[PDB]
RNA sequence: CGUGCCUACCAUGGUGACCACGGGUGACGGGGAAUCAGGGUUCGAUUCCGGAGAGGGAGCCUGAGAAACGGCUACCACAUCCAAGGAAGGCAGCAGGCGCGCAAAUUACCCACUCCCGACCCGGGGAGGUAGUGACGAAAAAUAACAAUACAGGACUCUUUCGAGGCCCUGUAAUUGGAAUGAGUCCACUUUAAAUCCUUUAACGAGGAUCCAUUGGAGGGCAAGUCUGGUGCCAGCAGCCGCG
């Protein structure tokens, strides 16, 4: 099975540094393709302009019409599909606002009942969704 | 094709409810104190099979 | 009223004066100020009052003691001597009257563009 | 560039599951018992009782005849019994390991006032040595956790206070009142 | 100065499967930091040591010590004045401004402490220290607390007690004081180069209009409601299972 003698340790750092790319965390963390290929750039969180809304569907269970934001985005230049949050708050995200985004819970995978939306929108031109919906005065309008 | 319409439904066709005057809670060593006086062994009548903190 | 003792006691005779640590007794009202220490001080050594320095006063939270660090010296000439300008401030010997920023370094750039005649009269004036 | 101080302490035990019923009740007794406000101050006591534990592991791990475990015991036994846990009886290390969690909880300040009298009702007695009213010696003691001695353990005075010292901090406004 | 450091001649060598050579590093190297069996894993630009650079990169005077940039010379990219023939520049120093980005502080005061420099006890130092913003983070820690008075929810020593409550906690928008004490308001202290903050202390300073503690949740994980009213696979909730 194993190698196990008194000078065998460089078969062993050889077999284990080859073996230990199949990992997925390990090559996903290792590997330049989670930083060329993924938007934010290798970021947590990422201001934005809002280009369109899409109401996107739900999965084949549930039977929903999700609300979501195309977010253009001022870092990388890239486009990203990110989610409204609460009950209203479609209101309160409109056209060309500065619009922070990050996770839901994992970058990797998507929430189980939207199909393609991997990011969520906090933040309306500095003024955050929580305060849009309760609390707070009036939209920056 | 999906409408954009229904935004905030529920959260407008909501009937508003005025917030009653609750008087003001306990500070931290005193709300602990209120916790050991009310679900602690200060008081405890019935059989150990059921539990109300809430009903 | 108040107590002082000194607890620790030092005589440098190479600049006749003497060091010590001061600790005031409060059972009663607030810190007792810098002048009322220093006349008690004055009167425990039988000389001068015009000599004696002291600097710090802690205090160990109600009550308590006040620790410091007091200075008897012999010779008033030996206090103007071996003393910093800011501990002769206290009694108001020493005034610099231009405590102010940017105004030397400014004097410096006048006297750094210019030199001579031209520096005398503008750097100086 | 600056040169002041850098350091970190978290006295503080965070727990690994975060809602154990079991566990939640046999803080909160212990906090409704010995008189505490939250529980970040019974992980105090129990990240104490945990380094001295890793104390105690360590120095059983050694040899019995090694002169570091020797003075490293014996300055952790004289440790222990000048906070007051121990006793002048068993003097082994595994007895050390044999220690609870409530002994150090009353060689704190407010149960040594419950065993020694001016107690009154323990969430009296946190207002009592928190104001200005118990004081052990002439250097004042203002904070709660404050862990008695043994070396003295008894001296429970107060100078210039309110209940035996004298002034009038509010009785004043009775007396303007009444006058 | 010892050297293929360089030159003329001569020999054809030297390294590599025990990974050299060739690439990338979102790579300055360490002492260290986080992570709780042991073993390990991931960071270390960052206050200490050593190296490297002062927009890129080459050359040099002086000087014991530089290929120095708060020195110079020429090129490239920037860039200020111009009266158009010419002058003048290097904040990856301290403050601050533009751009950038999720992202980071005031054009403050002092050489008072520690050191350093110079001819020298005496001058200087955005080295440093103090002050302002600051919920990165660490420690201690009020937010209404407390003892009594009275109704009862009474678990309970005890006698057919429908109580003796010298054990008791609780709903009391109920009384009562210690009118406790703290935060704030300010005199005099003190710290301090001058001050502020810490502490001492004189006087105001709580009764639900108080001096108000929020952040998330209540199907399982995971502590906690098969309560009430609307919405009726719509809105939405839920990090997964799932609900509508
Ligand atoms: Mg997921
Ligand atoms: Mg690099
Ligand atoms: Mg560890
Ligand atoms: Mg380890
Ligand atoms: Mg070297
Ligand atoms: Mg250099
Ligand atoms: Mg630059
Ligand atoms: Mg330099
Ligand atoms: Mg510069
Ligand atoms: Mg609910
Ligand atoms: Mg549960
Ligand atoms: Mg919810
Ligand atoms: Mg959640």
């Amino acid at each position: 099975g194993k190698c196990r003698g008194l000078r065998t340790a460089r078969k062993l750092r050889s077999h284990r540094r080859d073996q230990k790319w199949h990992d997925k965390q390990y090559k996903k963390a290792h590997l330049g393709t989670a930083l060329k290929a993924n938007p934010f750039g290798g970021a947590s969180h990422a201001k934005g302009i809002v280009l369109e809304k899409v109401g996107v569907e739900a999965k084949q269970p549930n039977s929903a019409i999700r609300k979501c934001v195309r977010v253009q985005l001022i870092k990388n230049g890239k486009k990203i599909t990110a989610f409204v949050p609460n009950d209203g708050c479609l209101n309160f995200i409109e056209e060309n606002d500065e619009v922070l985004v990050a996770g839901f819970g994992r970058k990797g995978h998507a929430v189980g009942d939207i199909p393609g939306v991997r990011f969520k929108v906090v933040k309306v031109a500095n003024v955050s969704l929580l305060a849009l919906y309760k609390g707070k005065k009036e939209r920056p309008r | 094709h999906g409408s954009l319409a229904r935004a905030g439904k529920v959260r407008g066709q909501t009937p508003k409810v005025a917030k009653q005057e609750k008087k003001k809670k306990k500070t931290g060593r005193a709300k602990r104190r209120m916790q050991y006086n009310r679900r602690f062994v200060n008081v405890v009548p019935t059989f150990g099979k059921k539990k109300g903190p809430n009903a | 009223t108040v107590t002082i003792r000194t607890r620790k006691f030092m005589t440098n005779r190479l600049l006749q004066r003497k060091q010590m640590v001061i600790d005031v007794l409060h059972p009663g009202k607030a810190t007792v100020p810098k002048t009322e220490i220093r006349e008690k001080l004055a009167k425990m050594y039988k000389t001068t009052p015009d000599v004696i320095f002291v600097f710090g006063f802690r205090t160990h939270f109600g009550g308590g003691k006040t620790t410091g660090f007091g200075m008897i010296y012999d010779s008033l000439d030996y206090a103007k001597k071996n003393e910093p300008k800011h501990r002769l401030a206290r009694h108001g010997l020493y005034e610099k009257k231009k405590t102010s920023r940017k105004q030397r370094k400014e004097r410096k750039n006048r006297m750094k563009k210019v030199r001579g005649t031209a520096k005398a009269n503008v750097g100086a004036g | 560039p600056v040169a002041r101080s850098w350091v970190c302490r978290k006295t503080y035990v965070t727990p690994r599951r975060p809602f154990e019923k079991s566990r939640l009740d046999q803080e909160l007794k212990l906090i409704g018992e010995y008189g505490l406000r939250n529980k970040r101050e019974v992980w105090r006591v129990k990240f104490t009782l945990a380094k001295i534990r890793k104390a105690a592991r360590e120095l059983l791990t050694l040899d019995e005849k090694d002169p570091r475990r020797l003075f490293e015991g014996n300055a952790l036994l004289r440790r222990l019994v000048r906070i007051g846990v121990l006793d002048e009886g068993k003097m082994k290390l595994d007895y050390i390991l044999g220690l609870k969690i409530e002994d150090f909880l009353e060689r704190r300040l407010q149960t040594q006032v419950f065993k020694l009298g001016l107690a009154k009702s323990i969430h009296h007695a946190r207002v009592l040595i928190r104001q200005r009213h118990i004081r052990v010696r002439k250097q004042v003691v203002n904070i709660p956790s404050f862990i008695v001695r043994l070396d003295s353990q008894k001296h429970i005075d107060f100078s210039l206070r309110s209940p035996y010292g004298g002034g009038r901090p509010g009785r004043v406004k009775r007396k303007n009142a009444k006058k």
